[PDB]
C-alpha cells in the first residue's frame, strides 16, 4: 500500500519488506532452502554417501543450496558426473544402472539403491517380480 | 409347518467396496520451524535434542509402516503373469478391467474413472519448490509448509507399478483361477472354473452349462451399470477424500498455530530479538519454544493414532484380498452381500476398490414340503436337497434353485423305521429293475 | 454440567434397539439363514435344525429321532441361563468397567481444576481481585496453560479408549454377521463346541 | 494304533458372551471451563482458538464414530419382520 512497510504471512512471518532508501519491495527467503535426505551404507562397511534433494531439478540444484557459500566438500554433491533425475527429485552421488535387482534401500518413486560392486553406491529401478506367462486354451 | 419357499430364478450382482490402505508420509524439522534462521534461538534449542530425536524416530516409524502397508496388500504373488491378448473368456467381457495397448498409461478404464474421482488439492511431492517465488496470489499453504520445514515424502511404489500388480492378479484369476495363490499357476478354461465356483455354493453343475449366455449377459450388464454409476456420484469415494482432507487440515493447523505468542509479548521472534537485550529475551523465547514443542507433540500423537487406524484398515483390506480374490470361502457377508464371494481388485489414490460378484435368488414360488417318506415301513431321508410337492406329485430338489427331480434310491438313504418321526408322508421310491 | 462438560444422548433408543434384535431373532426363527443372503424363505424349524446338524457331520436321522430330547435340553439350558443371570453381579463386568472408566475420567477432569499451576491461587477471582492485571496476566497465563494441558490429556485418553471400543465393535459386528445370521466352520469363533 | 473313541451320546449347551459396542459421547467447552464468566480471561484466550477447534473436532469425530458403531452392529438387515403370534416352533420354547 502507500503506507505499508512489511507484509505478513498466515504464520505471522514477515515475507516482504519495503526499502527505506529507493522505495521498493524486497522478498525474504529462508537460508535453509529445502529438505535433504542422506543415503548411506553402514559406517563399518564404507564412508561414501549419496544426497537426495526433494522436488528440484538437477539444473537448479546449485542455486537451491547456495553452493558458492558452502565448503568445497559440499560443492562436490551439488554438481558432478553421476547426477540423476527422479520423480522424487535430484539424486547426486550414485550412478544409474539399467539392471533391476531387489530393493535394498528404498529411495522413493520406484527407485532402490544398494552398495553393489571397487564397490560403490548404485541406483536402479526396483524389480517387481519374476516375469511369467501362462498359456490359456 | 408344511410349507417351504424355493426360488426359481436368480441374478448376478456386482458390488463395490472401497478400503483405504495408506496415508501421506510427513517429515518435520525442529530447526527452521521452531527457531527459523536464528542462531540465538538455535543455541538455546541444543538442550532439547532428545525431544526432537523422538519425534523424528516416530515419524520415520510411521513412514516405514505406510510403505509396508502397500507391500502387504497388493504384492500377494511374486509372479508377474502377462496380460492375455484376448479379453473374452467364454462370453465374459473383461476389457473394462484389463489394460489395453492403446493409451499412454497402463491403467484400466475403471481405474481411470476412479483416479479422476479423487481430487489431490493437497501437495508435497509433485509441486516444484522453485514455483514458491510467486506473487501475492501465490501465497498458498503449500509454500508455507515447505518454508516451515513441513515436507511430504513420496510413496515408494508408483501408481503405474500398482497397476501392474492389479493386472497380474486379474489375469491370474481369469486364466489360472484359484490355483496360483495356493501353489503354481494351473491353466483351466473359464467355464469349468465358474462351474466349480457354482458347485461351492450349493447349485448343481448343470445350471451354468445351461444358462451361461444369460449369466454372461447379466455379468456384462452389471459391469456396465458399475461403469455408468462411477461417473456421476461424488460421494462414492468419500473415505480417501476424507483421509486426504484430514491430513491437509492437520498440516494447515500446524502451520497456523505459529501465530500464538504463548504468553510472550510478541509471536514473531525477530522483534523479540531486536527490541530487548537477550537477558530477558531468552525468558521470552523459552515460552515460544515450549509452546511450539507442545504443538509438535500434539501433531505427532494425532498422526500416530491415525496411522494405527489406517494400519487396522489395511490389515482388513489385506485379509479381504487374500481370502476373496485368491479363493472362495463360506464366510457370510465377508466380501459382498450374497452367496458368491469372487472379487476383483482395482487401485485407487491411497486405496483399493473391490468388485464383488454375488449370486442372489430372485423369483419366488411357494411349495408343500415333508421331512421324509415312509415307503415300506422304513424312512427314506434325502441325501441332499429337500422333498417337495408340485401340488399333485412329489420330487426332490436343492434348496437354492428349483430343479425338480424324480425320487429314486440314489437321491436318498434309508435309516430306521417310520414311526419315530413326526410328519412323515407315504409315497413310492423308484428302483431300477 | 457447571464446568462445561456435557454428555450427549445416543441416537438409537434402547426400546428401538429391541425392535432390531426382535427382528433378527424372528427372522432366524422363521426364515432361517436365507434372509441374510437374499429374501426371506419360510421353512419349518425342525427341517432347518436338521440341516444345521447336517453341517456338523451328524446325519439327519438323529434329530428326527431325538427332537423331543434336544428340545427339552434346549429349554433346560435357557432356564439355567435365566437362573444364572439373576445372582452373579460379575457376569456383565465389561460394560460396568467402561461406564466406571468414563465417570472416573470426567471426575478427574473436574477435580484437576484445584491446581494453581504455580500461581498464587487456584481460583481466578482472587487473582483478579488481589492484583492489578499487569502481573495477573502472567498469573492467568500459567492457569490457562495447565488447563489446556489437562484438556489435551483427557482428549488423548478418550481417543485411545474410542479406538479400543472401535476394535471391539468391529469384532462384535463380525460375530453378528457370521454366527447369528449364518453358520460356518471356524473353530471356537462363537462358543466352545 | 488300533483303538478309537466314538461318543454314544451328546448334549446341547448355551453359553453367554458379552461384548461392548459403544461408549458415552462427551462434549467440552473451552469457555466456562478454562476461564468461566470472566471477560478478562476470555480476552486473553482468543489467541488459543486453534487449540480448541482441534479438541472440538476430535470429540465430534469420536461421537459420530460411537453413533456409527451401533448402526454397524445391529442394523444388518433393513427388513423389520414382525413378531409371530406363536412362540413354540416344534417344541422349542422361544417365549423367553
Ligand atoms: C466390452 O464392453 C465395452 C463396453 O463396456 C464394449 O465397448 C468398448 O468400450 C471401451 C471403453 O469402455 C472402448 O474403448 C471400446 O472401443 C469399445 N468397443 C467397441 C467395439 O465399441 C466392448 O466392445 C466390449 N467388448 C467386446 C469384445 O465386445
Ligand atoms: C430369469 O430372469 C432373467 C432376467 O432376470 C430372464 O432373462 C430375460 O428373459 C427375457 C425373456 O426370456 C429376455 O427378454 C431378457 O432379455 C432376459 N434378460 C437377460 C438379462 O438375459 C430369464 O428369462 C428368467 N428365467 C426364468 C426361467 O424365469
Ligand atoms: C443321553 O443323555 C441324556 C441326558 O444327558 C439322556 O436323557 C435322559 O434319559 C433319562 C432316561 O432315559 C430320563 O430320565 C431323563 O429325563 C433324560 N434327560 C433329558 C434331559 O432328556 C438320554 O437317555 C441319553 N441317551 C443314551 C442313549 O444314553
Ligand atoms: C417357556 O418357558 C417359561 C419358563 O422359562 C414358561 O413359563 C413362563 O415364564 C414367563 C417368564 O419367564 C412367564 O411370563 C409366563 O407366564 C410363564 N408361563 C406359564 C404358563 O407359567 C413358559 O410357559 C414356557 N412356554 C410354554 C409355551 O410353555
Ligand atoms: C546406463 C545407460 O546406458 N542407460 C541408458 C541410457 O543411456 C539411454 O539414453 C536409454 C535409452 O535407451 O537407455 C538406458
Ligand atoms: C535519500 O532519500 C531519498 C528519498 O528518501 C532517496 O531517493 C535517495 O536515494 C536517498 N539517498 C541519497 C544519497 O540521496
Ligand atoms: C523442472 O523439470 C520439470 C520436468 O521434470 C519441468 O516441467 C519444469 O519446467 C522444470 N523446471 C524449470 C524451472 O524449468
Ligand atoms: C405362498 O403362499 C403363502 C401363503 O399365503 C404366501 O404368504 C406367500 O406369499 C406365497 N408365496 C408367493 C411367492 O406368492
Ligand atoms: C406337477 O408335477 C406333476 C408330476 O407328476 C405333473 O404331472 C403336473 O402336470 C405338474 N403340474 C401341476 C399343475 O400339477
Ligand atoms: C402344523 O400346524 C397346524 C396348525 O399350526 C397343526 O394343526 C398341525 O397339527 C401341525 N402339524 C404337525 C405335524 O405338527
Amino acid at each position: 500500500q502507500s503506507f505499508q512497510q512489511f507484509g505478513r504471512d498466515t504464520s505471522d512471518f514477515t515475507d516482504s519488506v519495503r526499502d527505506p532508501q529507493t522505495l521498493e519491495i524486497l522478498d525474504i527467503s529462508p537460508c535453509s532452502f529445502g529438505g535433504v535426505s542422506v543415503i548411506t551404507p553402514g559406517t563399518n562397511a564404507s564412508s561414501e554417501v549419496a544426497v537426495l534433494y526433494q522436488d528440484v531439478n538437477c539444473t537448479d540444484v546449485p542455486t537451491a543450496i547456495r553452493a558458492d557459500q558452502l565448503t568445497p566438500a559440499w560443492r562436490v554433491y551439488s554438481t558432478g558426473l553421476n547426477v540423476f533425475q527422479t520423480q522424487a527429485g535430484c539424486l547426486i552421488g550414485a550412478e544409474h544402472v539399467n539392471a533391476s535387482y531387489e530393493c535394498d534401500i528404498p529411495i522413493g518413486a520406484g527407485i532402490c539403491a544398494s552398495y553393489h560392486t571397487q564397490k560403490s553406491i548404485v541406483a536402479y529401478t526396483m524389480s517387481l517380480g519374476a516375469e511369467n506367462s501362462i498359456a490359456y486354451a | 409347518n408344511n410349507s417351504i419357499a424355493i426360488p426359481t430364478n436368480f441374478s448376478i450382482s456386482v458390488t463395490t467396496e472401497v478400503m483405504p490402505v495408506s496415508m501421506a508420509k510427513t517429515s518435520v524439522d525442529c530447526t527452521m520451524y521452531i527457531c527459523g534462521d536464528s542462531l540465538e534461538c538455535s543455541n538455546l534449542l541444543l538442550q532439547y535434542g532428545s525431544f526432537c530425536t523422538q519425534l523424528n524416530r516416530a515419524l520415520t516409524g510411521i513412514a516405514i509402516e505406510q510403505d509396508k502397508n502397500t507391500q502387504e496388500v497388493f504384492a500377494q504373488v511374486k509372479q508377474m503373469y502377462k496380460t492375455p491378448a484376448i479379453k473374452d473368456f467364454g462370453g465374459f467381457n473383461f476389457s473394462q478391467i484389463l489394460p489395453d495397448p492403446s493409451k499412454p498409461t497402463k491403467r484400466s478404464f475403471i481405474e481411470d474413472l476412479l483416479f479422476n474421482k479423487v481430487t489431490l488439492a493437497d501437495a508435497g511431492f509433485m509441486k516444484q519448490y522453485g514455483e514458491c517465488l510467486g506473487d501475492i496470489s501465490a501465497r498458498d499453504l503449500i509454500c508455507a509448509q515447505k518454508f516451515n520445514g513441513l515436507t511430504v515424502l513420496p510413496p515408494l511404489l508408483t501408481d503405474e507399478m500398482i497397476a501392474a500388480y492389479t493386472a497380474a492378479l486379474v489375469s491370474g484369476t481369469a486364466t489360472a483361477g484359484w490355483t496360483f495363490g495356493a501353489g503354481a499357476a494351473l491353466q483351466i478354461p473359464f467355464a469349468m472354473q465358474m462351474a466349480y465356483r457354482f458347485n461351492g455354493i450349493g447349485v448343481t453343475q448343470n445350471v451354468l452349462y445351461e444358462n451361461q449366455k444369460q449369466i454372461a449377459n447379466q455379468f456384462n450388464k452389471a459391469i456396465s451399470q458399475i461403469q455408468e454409476s462411477l461417473t456421476t456420484t461424488s460421494t462414492a469415494l468419500g473415505k480417501l477424500q476424507d483421509v486426504v482432507n484430514q491430513n491437509a487440515q492437520a498440516l494447515n493447523t500446524l502451520v497456523k498455530q505459529l501465530s500464538s505468542n504463548f504468553g510472550a509479548i510478541s509471536s514473531v521472534l525477530n522483534d523479540i530479538l531486536s527490541r530487548l537485550d537477550k537477558v530477558e529475551a531468552e525468558v521470552q523465547i523459552d515460552r515460544l519454544i515450549t509452546g511450539r514443542l507442545q504443538s509438535l507433540q500434539t501433531y505427532v500423537t494425532q498422526q500416530l493414532i491415525r496411522a494405527a487406524e489406517i494400519r487396522a484398515s489395511a490389515n482388513l483390506a489385506a485379509t479381504k484380498m487374500s481370502e476373496c480374490v485368491l479363493g472362495q470361502s463360506k464366510r457370510v457377508d465377508f466380501c459382498g452381500k450374497g452367496y458368491h464371494l469372487m472379487s476383483f481388485p482395482q487401485a485407487a489414490p491411497h486405496g483399493v476398490v473391490f468388485l464383488h460378484v454375488t449370486y442372489v435368488p430372485s423369483q419366488e414360488r411357494n411349495f408343500t414340503t415333508a421331512p421324509a417318506i415312509c415307503h415300506e415301513g422304513k424312512a427314506y431321508f434325502p441325501r441332499e436337497g429337500v422333498f417337495v410337492s408340485n401340488g399333485t406329485s412329489w420330487f426332490i430338489t436343492q434348496r437354492n434353485f428349483y430343479s425338480p427331480q424324480l425320487i429314486t434310491t440314489d437321491n436318498t438313504f434309508v435309516s430306521g423305521n417310520c414311526d419315530v418321526v413326526i410328519g412323515i408322508i407315504n409315497n413310492t421310491v423308484y428302483d431300477p429293475l
